[PDB]
């Protein structure tokens, strides 16, 4: 019907959003691994706990639930895995 | 001849003894200074006693930290820094016990791996210490089997007859962590409880939150496949501490025979021993000691360490080339692991040794703050065990385990953690006889990271 | 047979539809011989199972049927078989780790070799295939004679098949881990596999923290699996009644030609053979209802099937489409739940969504089959009761009777490899696929 | 030591104001999902249409590798909620 049309261009600008989240959690993960170098380059741990627990708890702040997931996952990119 | 023979067969050993009186006339570091007499007559009532574990408990572990040597399994060590008699008390070990099996359970998820569980407890009561005094000519405080923690002459005289207040003191505690372990302490459903509650009570929960539910989920798809809680309901704990004080781990020395006839030399004062960076000279009393007695071994490895160094360590104390007989304990500070370890392990392994690598991320990230308390930073405590475990997966070597200090008391000693802890908390709950311990939640905190560099 | 006599007289004196016009005397004789065979199953069975489901409707268990919508006496090979019985297993494991709960796996075989047509006869005035126990695929007037010797084919196929499901049960088809490294490689293999990543890591995980836990146990090497069908046919139903005496001496009528037996949506008259033989037997039963059900007509089953309100001997198999679904299932659920039986509530996801191709192929969207499923459980979360099971028409072969899955399967694929004898079935991909849904489903 | 510290505080409110973008994409992303989510349902349509969720999945993946499959599994339960 008609309303398959309006899903076709809601659809279109998920993807636009899409490529949006993806471009930016690359260029996050680019920074993230620097502060890493530069930190660890002068006698400095891999981790920041306090920084990472803060970063996690304001994004459920923000979006509920799925925020700690979505934060460990930038925390995943852009430090490593743990070990 | 069989059928005739048969018939006619029904009609202080010799090497050990030279190997002994070699490793009594070494010289020894960081002993008391007290009578000889009584020193003797102490350990001839030290001698008599019953051990604080049996040769059998210690060829289990031996077996089972093969195992861990092998990459079939992970160690888990820790507890009080320095057991005090004040502190030996049910609560308090209770509360130690408890940390550790809800640390292991994470651990053991993480691992894929059984986790050995071995407690510093039940004779941790020697400290090593710069100077035999300094403070204004009066004797420093060496731990409770030497003298005492008031600061006068009298509780500052080295004591021998302190020895056997250690004996009877370890005895209680081995007794009572036997006894939990038994009858239901060490029941993984009521500890996976006490891991629920950390979780949804802690600052940081949401850092634990999803590794949490994943080890839940691994819980109730136990039962839902139809498993009796028979293995489940009960855990061993081992006991260890430092070899350290000469004439109380040669007064626990005991002859045991094995099933297959065999003669063995064991300090049956605990399951484990290990040697400290204070006192690992290669020529004294405690590294020959260690190499002469049939318990697991530790050795404490610092950041001076060298590969050959090493070597000839592995070559001392695991002569016949005895999977997990020997644990390296790399403490080398966050900033030097990665650069000093690798050196150690290529070395070692090449040398056809298969020790259990072992991670002491305490004693090299102590340090003095601006009210004079000495603390250590979780941050640093952490990135130690994790470059630990960069190593490994570079050289494709088995982390074979960590050994913390810690307590199941809501101590500050320790600065970072989800509770943020800095140097305006410290004097809040400061309550060890000698290092900044991990609380428990800065410990429980640290056995869901540990769980996830094992996951990696 | 004293109170028993009564109540069978009443229940052979009623109308059956969907039966075959056959020579009576004949169907007679076969019934005889019928009656002195070893059966499809013993009654300590079927009364473990009775326990086990009474488990399931008290919230603390699920139940996963599925099979093949109808059985062949061609197609029932070791292969085939085999083929089916670890897909069900598998699927078993995934919802397993899902619910927290054990799964009670309960397989469409050994006997549902009878399927209910429309029309007795097509235009050209040829009698329909009514399934391999009245007549032949093969559409012409011999091979479509309803023969009555058949029944005697039925059961020696179906004890084949029961007597191989047992052995691989028994004998490593059913270990846990070799299972989870089946499910590992399809995974790994599955166009749509990063969709199930994440689940089957954990999954694993959960396999090796109970091996690192000391878990040594037998009962990880083996499972069980209850064979079950549509009670369709009068005379091979009845002729496999056995009375049953119990370890404190109790007489029980069961109909032993399987563990379960169900009621079809086209044989439901309360009036009727099928819902007064099932009264009768003390076998756990199933009813399908469809979208035209009455939550009152569905407390008269409840009443007339469950008459001692013992928890789990009644099934109610919801197969309602999933546009209606979430409509007409509520109500029901309530009414039945406040009248005080303890059914079983069962998602039947397959037979309200099926639908004719462009290309003629009957066929189901997966989408479709999945939404029926989702609605069914939103439905339970919303009342709070306990979504009970699901029911499945599936095989472990490559076919392309179902559209959807990852793989994509479009009206075009649908010749490739069409090989059903009735419904569209779910092939191996989109039954695990399926099974790792509904575990994120019992998840939540 | 105080160069190090002064420049990673800049690199932590330039990542601060990437979050700020990302969490905005995320909540306007989710939005749209639900509202063809009501459109589908409204006319007699699915909850979940599987192709579709499985291809966004692949192309994360694809695009930046391991956690691809999480983040859009993150967005998809953002969007059309949680299964059951
Ligand atoms: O110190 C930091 O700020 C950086 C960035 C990081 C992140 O990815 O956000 C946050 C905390 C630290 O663990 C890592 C990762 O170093
Ligand atoms: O049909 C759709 O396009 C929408 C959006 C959605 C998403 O969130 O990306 C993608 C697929 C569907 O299952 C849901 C969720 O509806
Ligand atoms: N027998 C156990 C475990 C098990 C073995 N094989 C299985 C296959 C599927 C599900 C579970 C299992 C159970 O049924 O729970
Ligand atoms: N006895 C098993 C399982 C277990 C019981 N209690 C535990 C406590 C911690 C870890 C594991 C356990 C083991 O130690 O491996
Ligand atoms: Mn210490
Ligand atoms: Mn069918």
């Amino acid at each position: 019907p008609l309303s398959d049309a309006e899903i076709q261009k809601y659809r279109e600008e998920i993807n636009r959003l899409d490529r949006e989240i993806l471009d930016a959690v690359k260029r996050r993960t680019k920074i993230s691994q620097t502060i890493g170098k530069t930190r660890m380059s002068s006698g400095g741990t891999r981790l920041v706990h306090t920084r990472e627990v803060a970063i996690i708890n304001q994004f459920r702040e923000e979006i509920g639930e799925e925020g700690p997931a979505l934060a460990g996952i930038l925390l995943r990119m852009g430090r490593g895995k743990l070990g | 001849h069989s059928s005739g023979m048969s018939w006619t067969v029904d009609i202080l050993p010799e090497g050990m003894q030279q190997q002994f009186e070699d490793t009594i006339s070494r010289d020894a570091k960081q002993q008391p200074t007290w009578d000889r007499a009584q020193a003797e007559n102490v350990r001839k009532i030290l001698e008599s006693v019953p051990p604080i574990v049996v040769a059998p408990e210690v060829l289990e572990l031996k077996q089972k930290l093969a195992d861990v040597a092998n990459g079939k399994a992970f160690l888990l060590q820790g507890g009080d820094c320095a057991e005090t008699f004040e502190s030996n008390t049910e609560p308090h070990i209770r509360a130690n016990v408890k940390t550790l099996l809800q640390m292991a359970v994470v651990l053991t998820y993480g691992a894929s791996t059984p986790v050995i569980k071995m407690a510093r407890i039940a004779g941790q009561y020697a400290k090593p210490r710069s100077s035999d005094l300094d403070g204004n000519g009066l004797p420093n405080y060496r731990g409770d089997i030497v003298n005492g923690v008031e600061a006068t002459p009298e509780a500052r005289r080295h004591d021998p007859a302190r020895m056997i207040r250690a004996y009877a003191n370890a005895s209680a505690a081995m007794n009572l962590v036997r006894a939990l372990t038994s009858s239901g302490t060490a029941d993984l459903y009521r500890l996976s409880e006490w891991n629920r509650e950390f979780v949804a009570n802690s600052p940081a929960g949401a850092r634990y939150e999803a590794l949490a539910r994943e080890i839940d989920s691994g819980l109730r798809f136990m039962e839902a496949c139809g498993v009796s809680d028979e293995s489940l309901r009960a855990a061993d704990i081992y006991c260890s501490h430092e070899a350290l004080l000469v004439d109380y781990e040669r007064s626990m020395l005991r002859l045991a025979t094995d099933e297959e006839g065999n003669e063995e030399l064991y300090d049956l004062s605990a399951h484990q021993l290990w040697i400290g960076e204070r006192t690992r000279g290669m020529d004294d009393f405690h590294v020959n000691f260690a190499s002469m007695i049939s318990n697991p071994i530790g050795i404490k490895i610092g950041p001076g360490i060298t590969p050959e160094e090493a070597v000839a360590y592995a070559d001392k104390l695991d002569p016949n080339f005895e999977p997990g007989r020997l644990t390296i304990v790399a403490r080398m500070g966050h900033d030097k692991v990665r650069s000093v370890l690798p050196g150690v392990i290529q070395a070692v392994e090449a040398s056809g040794h298969k020790v259990i690598w072992q991670s002491d991320p305490m004693h090299g990230n102590t340090f003095t703050a601006s009210n004079g308390y000495k603390t250590r930073h979780f941050d640093k405590v952490i990135d130690e065990v994790q470059g630990f475990f960069e190593v490994h997966r570079a050289l494709g070597t088995h982390p074979g385990g960590i050994h913390i200090e810690f307590t199941g008391e809501d101590v500050t000693e320790c600065l970072g953690g989800a509770e943020d802890i800095t140097d305006v908390d410290l004097p809040g709950r400061y309550e060890s006889a000698c290092d900044p311990r991990l609380n428990t939640q800065q410990s429980l905190e640290l056995a869901f990271l540990v769980a996830e560099m094992l996951r990696n």
